[PDB]
RNA sequence: AAAUAUGUAAGAAGUCCUUGUUACUUAAUUGAACGUGGACAUUUGAAUGAAGAGCUUUUAGUGGGCCAUUUUUGGUAAGC
RNA sequence: CACGGACCAAGGAGUCUAACGUCUAUGCGAGUGUUUGGGUGUAAAACCCAUACGCGUAAUGAAAGUGAACGUAGGUUGGGGCCUCGCAAGAGGUGCACAAUCGACCGAUCCUGAUGUCUUCGGAUGGAUUUGAGUAAGAGCAUAGCUGUUGGGACCCGAAAG
RNA sequence: UUGACCUCAAAUCAGGUAGGAGUACCCGCUGAACUUAAGCAUAUCAAUAAGCGGAGGAAAAGAAACCAACCGGGAUUGCCUUAGUAACGGCGAGUGAAGCGGCAAAAGCUCAAAUUUGAAAUCUGGUACCUUCGGUGCCCGAGUUGUAAUUUGGAGAGGGCAACUUUGGGGCCGUUCCUUGUCUAUGUUCCUUGGAACAGGACGUCAUAGAGGGUGAGAAUCCCGUGUGGCGAGGAGUGCGGUUCUUUGUAAAGUGCCUUCGAAGAGUCGAGUUGUUUGGGAAUGCAGCUCUAAGUGGGUGGUAAAUUCCAUCUAAAGCUAA
């Protein structure tokens, strides 16, 4: 059962298997499907962009927080000073989320621009009927796409202060560690 | 609050232009009103006081507060529901019979 | 104290003349080890042979044996 | 004087799958993988494409952590090929891959503890019959095939049972 | 005596409703052993088969008592990945998730807890009539032991001040979809073989039709069809493209500022213990028994405890397409 020199291997095929086997033959299938979806929704819809606008945030967690992508929706404030009420929002196209704040000034400012810039993209019927017809755009993502922010000049002068980066972040480790050490320290005496 | 802008240490983590976000009504779920301060003390009033509260009155008259808590822990769960509740009998012995 | 078996050696990674390195070693430039430079070619250091020599990866079957000459144990002996 | 076989026809036993070792072929190459999905279509084909993700490009410690050039990226011995001279034989020069060996570098372990100090922090410098699946001008990624491995009915037929 | 109320009964009373079947997929309960560990009891097979209860075209889940520790993300479900990883395990055999990241699909919400109190404003049923998936009048009944309007934490409510912005409910004609009918090209011309030409040879035609089938042997052109278009018939759904009849309404909704307030779910959370289950390890979920809270409270923050902070949500009630 063990012999030669080989990879020891964890197969896990020790129940019954075969039972809930999934093979996708329907993939070209489905595709056609999504796609036949996709055209009779916007025929049902009118000029109607099939999606919704969405803002833009920061992804969490240390590992991805250097790139910006598309959040659920724009919060109460950033609703407000664009200048509308959460409720007509919903109504026109904007998808709003009560749950995410703001906290930062860069997030919150460029959410206002995107609001401002695609109520003076959009037409808006009247509610009469009348309805001249409009060409229908299928993606408001791709009419308002997501740039990453911008973030330093090409090319800058050297500033060199004469300090070490590895001491600095050597010293601010080794402050962290005997923090609680020095401060027991300081008031017991 | 404000952050170092390097990677390791105390206030660690990129500086950002900081808002104040409004505060949440949610947040002040357990907070006490005029109404139901009312309802509560005329309660205790008409119902009285449990078995168990009985005797741990007795007990901080008779064996101070201390050994109170540790019963109050025992016929409760944590202990940090037993500093409340004797707290509460002590007030209430203030109330009944010193005053 | 044999016979038969058995270890090593028969050169170039060798020999010789001169003198460089070190924290080791010596009473001591004494020694040890490793080197620079010079001298000695394949009767270059016995015989015979050499479908070439060296090296690596991977995997099958097998893991019941038996017989003959000589040496030899148990057993009266055995196709033991 | 062991077992199966009276006769004939048809059927009748190393398969497929997930994950892998060696080897070989092919594409590209410090990169490689279009097919989850989107676009498109003569419509389960063919053709086209963004962002991510996987593996590789850094190791070593239980961990906090730290992290690969004294030097033509070292010295020595052996090296195919090339270069010079020579009719040739040879001699000298240069020597990739590969083999052996002595060093240097990175992490772990055990020691030494400079300038300076939240006076206990900081760990420079120099060592050690110790240790690592490391560095030292990258080789890998993907697809396919024979062979081999493990889980699966697992080459085919067969229990007494539960 | 008489008349109510409360509770409990009867009727072949008026009108309804449940059972059984099917069960591939779906929501729960209950629950093995063969097998693997080269034996075997924990483990594994497996939270599987068998057994029982309950649905739909999908079911279930679902608008956070979430994930996180970041410059934070933001209902649920599924795919790619995370990952054969953290972790569990006679630490043996074996087992084994989750956050982030890309993508498919996207949708939000409402009760309880407030005096309408200058007027229960609410509703089943009966009956008459009518424009009949319902409407109106009238009469009993339900209901104050609470039926409507108003408010669900993102808020929101009671007063005061100043302002503008926006309509609702039906006919008919078309469109969108499905179920159907009908119409819409070109040789059977000669020679040979044969019982049969649909075979061979010669000469033509159509083609957005040379898919397929039939007819006495391999038939685009003999028949049905195929390809491309035209013309009808009957319904569903109000998704919407035009027209037309009703003013709904001293009705409704949104937005600024001041002030006072801002009710939010109990034998439940939580705790001990026992059993079961999970990758969850001083104990992941579930259940029995015992104990049993609070309101600047409560839950969570993957090592038990005391003390001090911080972060993050808002349980013990409910609905909802892809
Ligand atoms: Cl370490
Ligand atoms: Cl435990
Ligand atoms: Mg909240
Ligand atoms: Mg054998
Ligand atoms: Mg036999
Ligand atoms: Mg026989
Ligand atoms: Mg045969
Ligand atoms: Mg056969
Ligand atoms: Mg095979
Ligand atoms: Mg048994
Ligand atoms: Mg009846
Ligand atoms: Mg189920
Ligand atoms: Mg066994
Ligand atoms: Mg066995
Ligand atoms: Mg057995
Ligand atoms: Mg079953
Ligand atoms: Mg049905
Ligand atoms: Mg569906
Ligand atoms: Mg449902
Ligand atoms: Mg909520
Ligand atoms: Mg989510
Ligand atoms: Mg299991
Ligand atoms: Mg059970
Ligand atoms: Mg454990
Ligand atoms: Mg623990
Ligand atoms: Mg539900």
């Amino acid at each position: 059962a063990i012999s030669k020199n080989l990879p020891i291997l964890k197969n896990h095929f020790r129940k019954h298997w075969q039972e809930r086997v999934k093979v996708h033959f329907d993939q070209a299938g489905k595709k056609v499907s999504r796609r036949n979806a996709r055209a009779t929704r916007a025929a049902k819809i009118a000029p109607r962009p099939l999606d919704l606008l969405r803002p833009v945030v920061r992804a969490p967690t240390v590992k991805y927080n250097r790139k910006v992508r598309a959040g659920r929706g724009f919060t109460l404030a950033e609703v407000k000073a664009a200048g509308l009420t959460a409720a007509y929002a919903r109504t026109i196209g904007i998808a709003v989320d009560h749950r995410r704040q703001n906290r930062n000034q860069e997030i919150f400012d460029a959410n206002v621009q995107r609001l401002k810039e695609y109520q003076s993209k959009i037409i808006v019927f009247p509610r009469n009927g009348k309805a001249p017809e409009a060409e229908q755009v299928l993606s408001a993502a791709a009419t308002f796409p997501i740039a990453q922010p911008a973030t330093d000049v090409e090319a800058r002068a050297v500033q060199d202060n004469g300090e070490s980066a590895f001491r600095t972040l050597r010293l601010a480790r080794s402050e962290k560690k005997f923090r609680g050490i020095r401060e027991k320290r300081a008031r017991e005496k | 609050t404000v952050k170092t802008g390097i990677a390791i240490g105390l206030n660690k983590g990129k500086k950002v232009t900081s808002m104040t976000p409004a505060p949440k009504i949610s947040y002040k779920k357990g907070a006490a009103s005029n109404r139901t301060k009312f309802v509560r003390s005329l309660v205790r009033e008409i119902a009285g006081l449990s078995p168990y509260e009985r005797r741990l009155i007795d007990l901080i008259r008779n064996s101070g507060e201390k050994r109170a808590r540790k019963v109050a822990k025992k016929r409760l769960g944590s202990f940090t529901r037993a500093k409340a509740k004797v707290e509460e009998m002590n007030n209430i012995i203030a109330a009944s019979r010193r005053h």
